[PDB]
RNA sequence: CCAAGUCUGGGCUAAGUGGUAAAGGAUGUGGCGCCGCGAAGACAGCCAGGAGGUUGGCUUAGAAGCAGCCAUCCUUUAAAG
């Protein structure tokens, strides 16, 4: 949303209210613009979890946003970001999240819980074609059970930029099973 | 009493400033908070 | 930064003796956690402990995860007196590099675990930073 | 304007009935002999009484009927909950049995409707150990 | 005291800090962002019911929020607690 700059001035820039952030795209880049105030808001939403874009000179109103960056620093306040769009029908590198609900099985009865080394899902469905919020939770939880890749259950866009059997999300003893 | 490290008892015990000093106060002998 | 004699000649190849990592429960978004800023050969023991007392006060779901672990150690009095000092080991830990990803109170809505960790900081030693993660804490 | 928890078949104890009533303007002797009329049928079970006086120093009023907790236990054939609710649920029933037990509890139940009747039996069930499946 | 602007400009102190110290506390004070609303006329004041199936399970000799281990739901209605 907006964000400007692109000359050659990171220090002061990298300072005050404007944080660096390259204009990255397949084939071309352009001095870092943006700002340490927009990043906020938007970013705050869900960086590489949905997507938008800003109007700098109406130039090229396109999506893709961030494919890297960091609040690095100790303090925990980012500085020096990466930005790449995608006006193509190739959109792959697509990492969008996946949520459950709380289906009661090991929890609200066994107190047991479950780790989710997954959460996210870098795949590649129908380029410029993904439900910013995809949910899938067949339920199940408790004892020494576990679920991961393999099973899963992918809708429409048949990608899986990923593999089978691997960090899905199991149920462990928040105390003992 | 605790001179050092006072922090709210009864769901009231107030925060007062005497001599810049901060000494707990609240409807209870069981709160005579002071530092 | 004086460190030890080697990873297998003086004292290197241990378990360091402690109480493992993970606790609490999952959680996809909710980013609940703890880190620092202080530098200190984190006092093993003190360490191990601490964190633990953490579970002691909570119990189940709240990423009682914790990303620390000592692995080297000091030495001192053993032998003659003060001069040509050989070495007697004791007390390993790990450098808490001027702040960084401590342990995580990670989960949907379960501050009943935030306060926890909290109790976890209180403890510890080198001050500590109370914080949230990508998004905050819900 | 008092409230007690007197026993059955024993209307003469001085320790509880004595001080708790005499100082409130209640004749201990006469208020007791009247209980030997209605508590004689169901003697043995503690029955709470709610005496309400006026400005003449008398009356007895509403004592009761009995228990309504042990007869429900006789049908099911559980004295008590398993352990702790929402942690060891193992007592499932059915849909059709919960539907007919609420149709008679209506007098002291929330509203006279059919949708509101099934909702109370859902709250007092999961707070104990009777999951509906 | 001892030579040299009790210079001018605009902030911040109300403790003599300055004139040695850490973990640790607290509507101190001054400057920045958030959630709810004031004509569903808002927080602290004040009038009132201060609702019923809630008086569920371990322990009951007593949980029946106001011993503590598990629940955490339904409601006829001014809402729920």
């Amino acid at each position: 949303m907006e964000l400007t700059a692109k000359p050659r001035t990171p220090k002061q820039k990298l300072d005050e209210s404007m944080i660096a952030a390259v204009a990255y795209n397949k084939e071309n880049n352009v001095s870092f613009a943006l700002d340490r105030k927009a990043f906020d808001r938007a970013f705050r939403q869900q960086s590489t979890t949905g997507l938008f874009d800003i109007t700098v000179e109406g130039g090229e109103t396109f999506p893709a946003l961030v494919k890297a960056v960091q609040m690095d620093k100790r303090k925990r306040a980012p500085i020096h970001v990466d930005f790449y769009m995608v006006t193509y029908g190739e959109p792959v590198e697509v990492s969008v999240p996946v949520h459950t609900t709380g289906r009661s099985q090991g929890e609200v009865q066994g107190g047991l819980v479950d780790i989710v080394v997954h959460n996210l899902q870098i795949v590649a469905p129908g380029p410029r074609r993904i439900p910013q919020e995809l949910v899938v939770d067949v339920t199940k939880m408790n004892i020494g059970d576990h679920i991961t890749a393999g099973d899963i259950k992918l809708p429409e866009g048949c990608t899986l930029a990923a593999d089978p059997e691997l960090t899905v999300v199991s149920v462990l003893p928040p105390r003992l099973t | 009493k605790v001179r050092s490290s006072v922090k709210k008892m009864c769901d009231n015990c107030k925060v007062v400033r005497r001599h810049g000093r901060v000494l707990v106060i609240c409807s209870n002998v069981k709160h005579k908070q002071r530092q | 930064s004086i460190k030890p004699t080697r990873r297998e000649y003086i004292s290197g190849i241990p378990g360091k003796g402690i109480a493992q990592f993970k606790m609490g429960n999952n959680t996809y978004p909710a980013q609940v956690e703890n880190v620092v800023e202080k530098p200190v050969q984190i006092r093993h023991n003190a360490l191990e402990a601490a964190r633990n007392a953490a579970n002691r006060f909570v119990q189940n779901s709240g990423k009682f995860r914790i990303r620390k672990f000592p692995f080297h150690v000091i030495r001192e009095q053993d032998g003659d007196g003060m001069r040509a000092p050989f070495g007697k080991s004791v007390g390993t830990a790990a450098r808490s590099h001027g702040a960084n990803h401590d342990f995580i109170a990670w989960v949907n809505p379960d501050p009943a675990v935030e306060f926890a960790w909290r109790r976890a900081y209180m403890k510890v030693t080198p001050t500590v930073n109370i914080d949230s993660s990508p998004a905050g804490n819900a | 304007q008092i409230k007690l928890q007197l026993p059955a078949g024993k209307a003469t104890p001085a320790p509880p009935v004595g001080p708790a009533l005499g100082q409130h303007g209640v004749n201990i002797m006469e208020f007791c002999k009247r209980f030997n009329a209605e508590t004689a049928d169901k003697a043995g079970m503690i029955l709470p009484v709610v005496i309400t006086v006026y400005e003449d120093k008398s009356f007895t009023f509403i004592i009761k009927t009995p228990p309504a907790s042990f007869l429900l236990k006789k049908a099911a054939g559980i004295e008590k909950g398993s352990s702790e609710p929402k942690r060891k649920i193992v007592g499932k029933v059915t849909r059709k049995q919960i539907e007919e037990i609420a149709k008679t509890k209506m007098p002291d139940l929330n509203a006279n409707s059919l949708e509101a009747a099934m909702k109370i039996i859902e709250g007092t069930a999961k707070s104990m150990g009777i999951e509906v499946v």
